[PDB]
């Protein structure tokens, strides 16, 4: 049922889809944070319409535009900001999508969720920006815009 | 079987550490009862203590305005931790005791003092509290605890006096365990010791963005030599092996550091440069993980099993899976920590497969981050779990179950090994240094044994 249906998501269901007639797990993953990790496209085209939670954060505390900038993708943030996900949400570490962007080296991403209204003065209890994310992992091209946008 | 006069006056060798926080801890748990019971003492002494018979493992080993008894607790465990000691008694301003005495150190025991020796009666611990901060194993072992100067941040470190691998330009520092604590273009990612029996010489040897090996040794930092391996980031150094960024390994023979700019025996190549070899560790088969994919090495150095640690995406997230190793330990299982990752795999040396897994963040969620930064297993069972914040896990290897979320005084922890100092750990985090005993998971096992032991006596009496 609900267990199938969140270890499918990682694989990718396609076709089998879901219940055509948002459980969670012991581990807290949601079938959309399941699903933004692999990173398939028909997951939340077919689950975002169905009324998927746009944000159910995990135990670690994870919204599915942390997943997103974590393993690095562009429609999936194009799609979940359509929806109006919160582009400041925090980890339980204090990230936000945009320090977990910056922390991985995606302009692309950096650049859009900017310009969807995300903050830059984001804060965690180690006391770092984003900008601090991308300096330290050396990824200067995002601090670039990043202090353009400041 | 005596008196606390005797044995603070000639008995000095029998008043092991362990001894020490057994009478302290028996006398706050009569002051405590007696404080309940409304009553005082004002002349709480070691005169007034009377063991019954010294020796750590057992049941009852001593015993006996409101906040002015506190006070004399707290002269009492000065006297306790101070074996000896004999207008200054009711002043708040005696020496420290490891400053003058001459004390073995010991942290959350040199700071109750301070809180419960204030020259104000309204706000020293209760005997409850005191109690309670007093019953600990945090408290009872953590051997030392050394503090750093601010924006002294450090990645790497090895045991021998203590080396530390600290801007943009690489800088090391040699701490002393004294502990007064004192070379690369680029910072020092990784840092490892080698030894040489034959010549009596050791050489420190770390590891450097521009790749750029150091040969120096420990006796003076004077005579120095470089080698020659480059070509990335030297990530892991073992003994001696060289794990790059480009997923490339340089074996080296132990008699070939002397020389300047020595090669490596052979160059062995794992991977691209997308995938890093940052981990090795002993087991005579060395094991270590590059990018996503462990391997196996044998007697003439060459790889003999490969499996691809990939698969374990299939559990737990790809945004985790998907990362570096940071560190690996071979036990009869193999434990490996992914990079920014909250969860450590359990892979099975024999079939080659995924046998389990460990749920940093489940722990750490009945006692702030929970990704996992090091590994550290310790002789027979017991493993020591870093954490992105401030923290450190205790496993038991025969049943993976949690023995104490030690919180580590520190927002974070960056990088811990075992050391023989009297076996210790070392554990680094923004920057503090803490020392703990080898045996903390067993103390805190054998601690709560005797504390439930002695709650159900006295609950009887």
């Amino acid at each position: 049922l609900g267990k199938k249906l969140l270890e499918a998501a990682r694989a990718g269901q396609d076709d089998e889809v879901r219940i055509l007639m948002n459980a969670t797990d012991e581990a807290g993953v949601t079938p959309l944070h399941l699903a933004a990790d692999s990173g398939h496209l028909e997951i939340v085209e077919v689950l975002l319409k169905t009324g998927a939670d746009v944000n159910a954060w995990d135990h670690y505390g994870f919204t599915p535009l942390h997943l997103a900038a974590h393993v690095g993708h562009l429609e999936i943030v194009e799609v979940l900001l359509k929806a109006g996900a919160d582009v400041n949400a925090q980890d339980h570490a204090g990230w936000t999508p945009l320090h977990l962007a910056a922390l991985y080296g995606h302009l692309e991403i950096v650049e859009v969720l900017l310009k969807h209204g995300a903050d830059v003065n984001a804060q965690d209890m180690w006391g770092e920006t984003p900008f601090d994310l991308a300096i330290d992992n050396g990824n200067e091209d995002i601090a670039e815009v990043l202090q353009k946008a400041a | 079987k005596g008196s606390l006069d005797r044995l603070l006056q000639q008995d000095k060798a029998s008043l092991t550490r362990t001894l020490q926080h057994r009478i302290a801890l028996h006398v706050a748990d009569g002051l405590r009862y007696l404080h309940s019971a409304m009553i005082i003492y004002r002349d709480l002494k070691p005169h007034n203590v009377l063991l019954f018979t010294l020796y750590p493992n057992a049941a009852i080993i001593a015993k006996i305005n409101q906040q002015a008894d506190v006070y004399s607790f707290g002269l009492l465990l000065y006297d306790i931790l101070t074996t000896g000691g004999r207008e200054l008694e009711i002043q708040g301003k005696l020496p420290d005791p490891v400053k003058e005495y001459g004390c073995a150190p010991w942290p959350m025991v040199e700071k109750l003092i301070k809180q419960c020796l204030k020259e104000n009666p309204q706000e020293r611990p209760t005997s409850a509290q005191v109690f309670d901060i007093l019953n600990s194993a945090e408290l009872v072992c953590l051997t030392r605890r050394i503090l750093l100067p601010k924006n002294v941040i450090v990645e790497c470190m090895v045991a021998t006096s203590i080396w530390l691998g600290c801007t943009d330009r690489g800088q090391l520092s040699f701490l002393d365990l004294t502990e007064g604590y004192t070379v690369a273009d680029s910072r020092i990612l990784c840092l490892a010791l080698v030894h040489l029996p034959v010549e009596k010489e050791s050489w420190i040897v770390s590891g450097t963005q521009s790749g750029t090996l150091l040969v120096i040794n420990t006796e003076d930092g004077k005579k120095r030599h470089t080698l020659e391996k480059m070509t990335d980031s030297v990530t892991c150094l073992y003994c001696l092996l060289v794990g790059t960024a480009d997923g490339k390994l340089a074996i080296f023979e132990d008699k070939t550091v002397k020389l300047k700019g020595a090669a490596p025996l052979k160059i062995l190549n794992i991977g691209n440069v997308s995938t890093p070899l940052m981990c090795l560790s002993e087991s005579n088969v060395m094991w270590g993980g590059c990018g996503t994919k462990i391997f196996s090495f044998s007697n003439d150095f060459t790889i003999q099993k490969l499996i691809e640690t990939r698969t374990s995406q299939l559990f737990s997230y790809a945004a985790f899976s998907d990362s570096n190793i940071i560190t690996v330990v071979v036990d009869t299982a193999l434990y490996i920590a992914k990079q920014n990752s909250p969860v450590v795999e359990v892979w099975d040396k024999k079939t080659e497969k995924l046998c389990g897994l460990i749920d940093c963040v489940h722990f750490l969620r009945e006692v702030y981050s929970g990704r996992v930064k090091t590994l550290c297993l310790q002789k027979n069972t017991a493993l020591w779990i870093g954490t992105g914040g401030g923290h450190i896990l205790l496993l038991d290897l025969s049943t993976r179950r949690l023995i104490r979320v030690i919180y580590n005084f520190c927002n974070s922890v960056r990088v811990m090994m075992t050391a023989q100092l009297k076996n210790v750990m070392l554990v680094l985090g923004y920057s503090c240094l803490t020392v703990w005993d080898i045996n903390l998971p067993h103390e805190v096992q054998n601690l709560e044994k005797h504390i439930e032991v002695r709650k159900e006596l006295a609950e009887k009496m």
